[PDB]
């Protein structure tokens, strides 16, 4: 699975999750009764680390968002969508800005959920943010990973809007839940990262095609970085299932979930 | 001019016009000096002036006050500099006193025109303390069908922010008086903020009122503009390094000149870097506060 594609951290902690859970199995257990105990105890990490966390940060989340407010969120992220589209349900009015950027554009996924729940939303590209932000009141960004410094390892660009945000005086706020905390720790993207098919550079600008049949330039490289690490200055606030808490609180909540194992 | 009567034609100056400056009332009695004085030397009038600026500002310990005295007595030096006859030199003198005059005394207009324009509609201003040139540029983007609100500062002790929220109400335009302790509370609103200058250093920097200095570091803190208007006679050849450095001289005032409810003596004026100002709004134009050293490094030498 490694070298189909590099693990991201919710699936490292959920292997080392299973790892434990399997290792804790008594000699003395029928196979039978092993098999279903560990497929029992899988079902449960996916009901309580990802459905219950994201029903417990969207009823946390709706406090923040107030009406009027007009929410800038980046790329796709399920835990976004739903605490926005259950906001939305419960009575608040607001506008979403989502920000997107080449080459994914998974920003168009969140666009598409944002129209068939009626909430109001506005597209711009990410370059575009600081033309933007002026009218934000609030950043509401989703998190792959959360690193034990306080670090938000994230979709590249998150922490542009963070430095751009900050900038220009909005709040910036981190939805993550608590299974996607790590222990390691980050202070660049360089150190640990991605690198996506530079193929996916190539642009179709007019009838030209830049770019095409780059690997015969010897001195021309594509990055296709996939991954940035946004430092814990630049955020504001971090919600998870165990509510609103300081972007310097992931090392603590990580020791609360580990002395129970 | 004796000096009694030097002050009573400064306080007259003063009096008959509430909207003229201390430094243009000053600078109308110094060229009255001037006209009324009795020498034939250029050394004479000079020292001569130099104590009628003195007096005056014994009078009044404004910043404006010393800038535009020294501003009259380059002005003289710069008039004695070209002629070597003294005669055709006051005469020269009288008439460029006069042009002089009748052009600072439309700096305001001038300040209002070019910065009126800097407010975008629906747009909140904070401002610190009563201004007449800020009142002057409000009044200018209200004529020019401009909608906006104003925060003012109390200004203590002389609440002179109370009596600019009056003005303000006056031109209909939705004005709200906070604390000094609260700016660092409204700046998250304010949009802008917009101070007069009671005098711009060589650095650019200004000195103004007590409390202008940390509604500057709460505006730099939270990104927010920083504009300054304020005339050109108001430049002083001052480089303060720090509070301590600005002249005691200013800080206390004419009629005020240990450890248990000492107060220190509350100083009036505090000065600000010029790294925390964004535009200067002059009769010269609008300018970034750099531009303030080369109009003094072209002035002298």
């Amino acid at each position: 699975l490694t070298q189909c594609r590099p693990l991201s951290a919710s699936m490292h902690n959920a292997i080392k999750f299973l790892n434990k859970e399997i290792t804790s199995v008594g000699s003395s257990k029928r196979e039978e009764e092993a098999k279903s105990e560990l497929r029992a105890a899988i079902d449960r990490y996916v009901q309580e680390k990802i459905v219950l966390a994201a029903q417990a940060i969207s009823r946390f989340a709706y406090q923040k968002i107030s009406n009027g407010d007009v929410i800038l969120v980046y790329g796709c992220s399920s835990l976004v969508s739903r605490i926005l589209q259950e906001a939305w349900t419960e009575g608040r009015r607001f506008r979403v800005v989502v920000v997107d950027s080449r080459p994914w554009l998974e920003g168009r996924h969140t666009l598409r959920s944002l129209v068939h729940a009626g909430v109001p939303a506005s597209y711009l590209l990410i370059p575009a943010a600081s033309y933007v932000l002026p009218e934000v009141s609030k950043v509401l960004l989703g998190a792959h990973a959360l690193l034990a410094n306080g670090s938000v390892m994230s979709r590249v660009g998150t922490a542009q809007l963070a430095l751009v945000a900050r900038a220009h005086n909005v709040p910036v706020l981190v939805c993550c839940e608590t299974y996607k905390f790590c222990e390691r720790v980050q202070t660049d993207a360089f150190v640990s990262n991605e690198l996506d098919d530079p193929d996916d550079l190539q642009c179709k600008r007019g009838e030209h095609v830049a770019l095409a049949n780059w690997q015969n330039h010897a001195s021309l490289r594509l990055l296709n970085l996939v991954y940035d690490v946004t430092p814990p200055e630049l955020v504001d606030l971090v919600i998870t299932e165990l509510g609103m808490i300081p972007c310097s609180s992931v090392p603590v909540v990580l020791r609360v979930k580990s002395s129970d194992q | 001019m004796d000096d009694k009567e030097l002050i009573e034609y400064f306080k007259s100056q003063m009096k008959e016009d509430p909207d003229m400056a201390s430094a243009v009332a000053a600078i109308r009695t110094l060229l009255e000096f001037l006209k009324r004085d009795k020498g034939e030397t250029i050394q004479g009038l000079r020292a001569n002036l130099t104590s009628a600026i003195e007096t005056l500002c014994g009078v009044d310990s404004s910043v404006a006050v010393s800038s535009g005295g020294e501003l009259f007595l380059r002005f003289i030096s710069l008039a004695s500099l070209e002629y070597s006859d003294y005669s055709k030199c006051k005469k020269i003198m009288i008439e460029r006193g006069e042009l002089f005059l009748r052009r600072i005394s439309l700096s305001r207009n001038k300040i209002a025109d070019l910065c009126h324009t800097f407010i975008k509609d629906g747009a909140t201003i904070l401002t610190h303390a009563y201004s007449r040139v800020v009142l002057r540029v409000l009044e200018a983007a209200v004529a020019a069908k401009k909608r906006f609100s104003v925060y003012v500062t109390e200004s203590q002790p002389d609440l002179s922010g109370k009596k600019m929220a009056k003005a303000l109400c006056h031109l209909n335009v939705p004005v709200t008086v906070v604390l000094d302790a609260a700016v660092g509370y409204i700046m998250e609103k304010a949009d802008l903020v917009i101070v007069g200058a009671e005098g711009v250093v060589e650095n650019g920097g200004i000195i103004n009122k007590i409390g202008t200095n940390q509604m500057a570091v709460c505006a730099k803190a939270q990104n927010k503009p920083f504009y300054v208007v304020a005339e050109s006679f108001k430049f002083v050849r001052l480089f303060p390094l720090n509070q301590q450095d600005v002249p005691d001289k200013f800080k206390y005032k004419a009629d005020t000149l240990t450890g248990q409810d000492l107060k220190e003596e509350h100083p009036w004026v505090d000065y600000t870097a010029p790294s925390l100002i964004t535009l200067l709004f002059t009769d010269l134009g609008v300018l970034t506060p750099s531009a303030v050293s080369d109009e003094l490094i072209k002035l002298y030498l």
